[PDB]
């Protein structure tokens, strides 16, 4: 069966459970689809948030909300009374659509359908999602069979009761064998013990192949002015063109980097040199930053970028507890019957990016080559902590998200 | 016009005062 | 002007350099070619991209400078435009196509040691001097290096073959425009660069010793690049209409 050319009344949807509380479309865009990203990218900004006050102001973060939102939506598909009103409440898919709910991890599938085939025409995108658990247990099988199709994988038994290495360890053997090894110790050692029960496995690797292929003969080392002050040597890209940029208010600089195609483009948030990212971090929302991406125009930018490279991995438990989702990972307070007793011991996030110069090259790029002065050029020199974004245009979807912090090497 | 088209390609101080430039020479003994 | 070197007193008279009225910043150079007429390059005033689109009060010219900043009272003048004029066929959407323009003074310049009109050429001089291989001299206050000088910087360069030009860029190249610049075999160097546009090329004639613009600093893919050079719009080429707006 084939999900993206799929109907949701084509193949079975009943998940067991369900819950329901109390401006423009994008042409060729399913409405659905639209409401449930528009979703990921609510709950995105907050995650980054609680993300980011934990990790330290120097430790440069990368990370795809998507990716796990669709993976939360797996254990949505089991998660009933009280556990289920808060992945709803969490995830704030507690606003969306009747049908779309229900049918949430469908939907998911046919939007990643979507981004997986945008970001792949042109650069390399390729991530690892699966669920474990202990083949001391017996799964829904109807479950574990819906997986099959709107997870790419059934959920997977490994020995979690008597031992609990050869598993934390044949999960990381599998992530490295499917994400081409860009990927490892996607689960800590010693964090998947014999107590470990059920657990969210979700990498990803992202390298976007510029619009406007960066040439390494204009790469140098330059400083890099981090947080506490300190000086650092980076390896700082450059070019010269055209970009969709706005110099939006507290001063801070918002530019547009897309990739070859369009239908991708990276966002950097580069913060006046005064107020510290932290700042604009602790004060971000969905519609803010959707103006921003609302006031940007084509403008002429001398870029200054560093050349850098994250990988980021950890565990989501910890940090999803505290915006709600409580009962999920409780084993007293728990509620899984998609699915004896089974609850959530750790969700493990590893994402990977990658950036450097083209890995493609315009032609009717002579407006450069004028050699009268331009007193409107204006710099965009990133040698500073600054957010970024990987976004999908016409919907806006927030796919990564990023801090880069110390790119130096 | 304006007023000088007879006098033009005349430098006051090179031309007119029988002096030749520093890389002047260079550019004549290209032509050939 | 990258590798070139500090002109002399009075070596380029004509030399004009283009600012703008107010936030008032230097932004090209031009040519004299008569007590009222400055010759400069099409994209100094007009450039949709950079959506620059100036125009007779927008701007001024300072005439007869040779350092860049001091000002050098009783030897430069400053004065105001009465008229631009853009070429009309100016192709500043494919290729810098015919980048000519020539704005009229609002008053009258006075000659002196420092104020003097180049020739403009025409067919005989044109065909007699423009050929590869010939050295032409390109002059200006532009940017060093691919920061800006202190005094008019001045350099020579050699007219490559139109092949030659076509293939060191990927732009479609027109019987508009020559290139100007050393090989990679022939050692020397030197390049006009940014800012340096507007200005002119020069050529002496070695029969009537007269000096005559036959092109004008027009774009070029950096500065200075080994296997690249810089294009200048051909003067001559555009005569026909250079004349046709003075004879009105
Ligand atoms: C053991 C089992 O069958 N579990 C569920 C079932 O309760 C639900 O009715 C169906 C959806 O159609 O998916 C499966
Ligand atoms: C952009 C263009 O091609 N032409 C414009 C012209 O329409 C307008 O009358 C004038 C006033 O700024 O500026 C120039
Ligand atoms: C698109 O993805 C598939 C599998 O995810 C792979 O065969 C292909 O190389 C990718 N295209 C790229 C990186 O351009």
């Amino acid at each position: 069966v084939d999900i993206c050319t799929a109907k949701p009344r084509d193949i079975p949807m009943n998940p067991m459970c369900i819950y329901r509380s109390p401006q423009k479309i994008p042409e060729a865009t399913n409405r659905r689809v639209w409401e449930l990203s528009k979703a990921n990218s609510r709950f995105a900004t907050t995650f980054y948030q609680h993300l980011a006050d934990s990790k330290n102001d120097n430790d440069n973060i990368f990370l795809s909300p998507l990716s796990i939102s669709t993976a939360f939506a797996m254990t949505k598909l089991g998660a009933c009374n009280d556990t289920l009103q808060q992945l709803m409440e969490v995830f704030k898919f507690d606003t969306i659509s009747e049908k779309t709910s229900d049918q949430i991890h469908f939907f998911f599938a046919k939007l990643n359908c979507r981004l997986y085939r945008k970001a792949n025409k042109s650069s390399k995108l390729v991530s690892a999602n699966r669920l474990f658990g202990d083949k001391s247990l017996t799964f829904n099988e109807t479950y574990q069979d819906i997986s099959e199709l709107v997870y790419g994988a059934k959920l997977q038994p490994l020995d979690f009761k008597e031992n609990a290495e050869q598993s934390r360890a044949a999960i990381n053997k599998w992530v490295s064998n499917k994400t081409e090894g860009r990927i490892t110790d996607v689960i800590p050692s010693e964090a998947i013990n014999e107590l470990t029960v059920l657990v969210l496995v979700n990498t990803i690797y992202f390298k976007g192949l510029w619009k406007s292929k960066f040439s390494p003969e204009n790469t140098r080392k330059e400083l890099f002015y981090k947080a506490d002050g300190e000086s650092c040597s980076a390896s700082m890209m450059y070019q010269e063109g055209k970009f969709r940029y706005r110099r939006v208010a507290e001063g801070t600089q918002v530019l547009e980097l897309p990739f070859k195609g369009d239908d991708i483009t990276m966002v950097l948030i580069l913060p006046k040199p005064e107020k510290s990212l932290a700042k604009v971090e602790k004060e971000l929302t969905p519609e803010v930053l959707q103006e921003w991406l609302d006031e940007l125009e084509e403008m002429m930018l001398v870029v200054h970028m560093p050349r850098f490279r994250i990988e980021d991995g950890f565990s989501l438990k910890e940090q999803l507890q505290d915006m709600g989702l409580v009962d999920l990972f409780s084993p007293e307070k728990s509620k899984l019957p998609g699915i004896d007793d089974l609850y959530v011991s750790d969700a493990f996030h590893k994402a990977f990016l990658e950036v450097n110069e083209e890995g493609a090259a315009a032609s009717t790029a002579v407006v450069i080559a004028g050699r009268s002065l331009n007193p409107n050029r204006v710099t965009f020199k990133a040698n500073r902590p600054f957010l970024v974004f990987i976004r999908e245009v016409p919907l806006n979807t927030i796919i990564f998200m990023g801090r880069v912090a110390n790119p130096c090497v | 016009f304006g007023s000088g088209e007879a006098d033009c390609g005349l430098r006051p101080l090179f031309e007119k005062k029988s002096l030749e430039d520093k890389t002047e020479r260079e550019l004549l003994e290209s032509y050939i | 002007i990258v590798e070139g070197s500090d002109a002399e007193i009075g070596m380029s008279p004509w030399q004009v350099m283009l600012f703008r009225k107010s936030p008032q910043e230097l932004l090209c150079g031009a040519s004299l070619i008569s007590d009222r007429w400055v010759l400069t390059a099409a994209h100094c005033l007009l450039y949709p991209p950079w959506d620059k689109n100036f125009t007779e009060n927008d701007l001024l010219v300072r005439i007869g400078k040779h350092s860049r900043t001091r000002y050098e009272r009783n030897i430069e003048k400053i004065s105001m435009l009465e008229k631009i004029y853009i070429h009309p066929r100016y192709n500043w959407r494919e290729n810098l196509d015919r980048d000519i323009a020539l704005m009229k003074l609002k008053k009258p310049v006075a000659f002196s040691d420092y104020i003097h009109p180049v020739c403009l050429p025409d067919r005989e001089t044109a065909a007699s001097l423009l050929q590869a291989g010939y050295k032409g001299r390109v002059t200006g206050w532009g940017n060093l290096k691919e920061g800006q000088p202190s005094v008019l910087q001045v350099v020579n360069l050699p007219i490559v073959e139109r092949p030659v030009c076509k293939d060191s860029t990927r732009i479609r190249i027109t019987d508009n425009m020559f290139c100007a610049g050393y090989k990679p075999d022939e050692g020397k160097r030197g390049d006009a660069c940014e800012g340096d546009s507007g200005g002119p090329f020069v050529m002496k004639s070695p029969f009537n010793n007269r000096w005559y613009q036959m092109g004008i600093v027009s774009w070029g893919e950096g500065c200075d690049r080994d296997g690249k050079y810089g294009f200048y719009t051909h003067v001559f080429r555009l005569k026909k209409w250079i004349q046709k707006v003075i004879d009105q």
